[PDB]
């Protein structure tokens, strides 16, 4: 299961 | 470069034998940005029915790719990949050598 | 050794002037891709590219679908946050990508997580090791540092790498066991492949095997001979086996002096093996 996204660079 | 060109193997998933149902496999690797074009040709001409995998990359992050087609192999048909991408000056194209 | 990888591979990359950036990830397991996304399709979902997967239900793969597409929105973001540091252009096409997952060893336990970025190709950002620290690869990606360390952000990376990865990884392997936990030993033979009374190349092949990892090597009565041989690159068949061969130009008389070597986790006894006249 991929990884809730986070913050933009 | 930031742009690499990609290296190209056309084979064959089984040991050929003319008359028998096989795959023609196109292996793109090595290539930066994503953007490529790839045919697979018999006697010089398009093959239709070509599909590729996901698209995915390396870990010097470099993308690569395989295309395939069902095809049969004869005594001297003569087929080949087609390459473009915007690192080549012209499309690069690779005979199959049922050898390699 | 007993040992497993979970990775999952982003492309972002845009197209100015032609609607949004078209956002692309595969997931693999070891060597063996399990699922795809692409936000071009004309529904874009999560789909199953190994059987094994299949057995988790609508609810598995919606919830995948939602991460995806938010990681798209996500994506787009950075890549109008990058264009504006590096002061590039509206115009242009650029790359963003990503690639995270863990590595555990046979205890299940995690041995490594991973999780960095690239930039029109090139180290951007990475998550350190103690998945408490960052690398910036140039001063644009400290920018990105300075928000990350602000917010705290690796503390979240690290909950999913040691909680989620990990576990994930054990129920896939579940899922999966004896297309994942099998290796696939190589079917070997070597070709005799005449130039003249001049010369002759012993190509030596290895088909069939999984996973991708493998050493063919020749040798002159014990001798490695790294410079006179052409080795392909390892390739996929398109079954989710790999091949290899390994070739070399033997003065013709001499063939049955040279032995090839075939080295893979599917086997227990590496192999020596001669050309068959």
């Amino acid at each position: 299961r991929p990884q809730v996204p986070l913050r933009p660079m | 470069m930031i742009q690499r060109t990609p290296k190209i193997q056309v084979y064959s998933r089984h040991p050929a034998e003319n008359g028998k149902s096989n795959f023609l496999n196109c292996y793109v690797s090595g290539f930066h940005p994503s953007d490529i074009e790839v045919d697979l040709l018999k006697n010089g001409e398009r093959i239709e029915k070509v599909e590729h995998s996901d698209l995915s990359f390396s870990k010097d992050w470099s993308f690569y790719l395989l295309y395939y087609t069902e095809f049969t192999p004869t005594e001297k048909d003569e087929y080949a990949c087609r390459v473009n991408h915007v690192t080549l000056s012209q499309p690069k194209i690779v005979k199959w050598d049922r050898d390699m | 050794m007993g040992s497993h990888s979970m990775r999952y591979f982003y492309t972002s990359v845009s197209r100015p002037g032609r609607g949004e950036p078209r956002f692309i990830s595969v997931g693999y397991v070891d060597d063996t891709q399990f699922v795809r996304f692409d936000s071009d399709a004309a529904s874009p979902r999560e789909e199953p590219r190994a059987p094994w997967i299949e057995q988790e239900g609508p609810e598995y793969w919606d919830r995948n679908t939602q991460i995806y597409k938010a990681q798209a929105q996500t994506d787009r973001e950075s890549l109008r946050n990058l264009r504006g540091y590096y002061n590039q252009s509206e115009a242009g096409s650029h790359t963003l990508q990503s690639m995270y997952g863990c590595d555990v060893g046979p205890d299940g336990r995690l041995l490594r997580g991973h999780d960095q970025y690239a930039y029109d190709g090139k180290d951007y950002i990475a998550l350190n090791e103690d998945l408490r620290s960052w690398t910036a690869a140039d001063t644009a990606a400290q920018i990105t540092q300075r928000k990350w360390e602000a917010a705290r952000e690796a503390e979240q990376r690290r909950a999913y790498l040691e909680g989620e990865c990990v576990e994930w990884l054990r129920r896939y392997l579940e899922n999966g066991k004896d297309k994942l936990e099998r290796a696939d030993p190589p079917k070997t033979h070597v070709t005799h492949h005449p130039i003249s009374d001049h010369e002759a190349t012993l190509r030596c092949w290895a088909l069939g095997f999984y996973p991708a990892e493998i050493t063919l090597t020749w040798q002159r009565d014990g001798e490695d001979q790294t410079q006179d041989t052409e080795l392909v690159e390892t390739r996929p068949a398109g079954d989710r086996t790999f091949q290899k061969w390994a070739a070399v130009v033997v003065p013709s008389g001499e063939e049955q002096r040279y032995t090839c070597h075939v080295q893979h986790e599917g086997l227990p006894k590496p192999l020596t093996l001669r050309w068959e006249p």
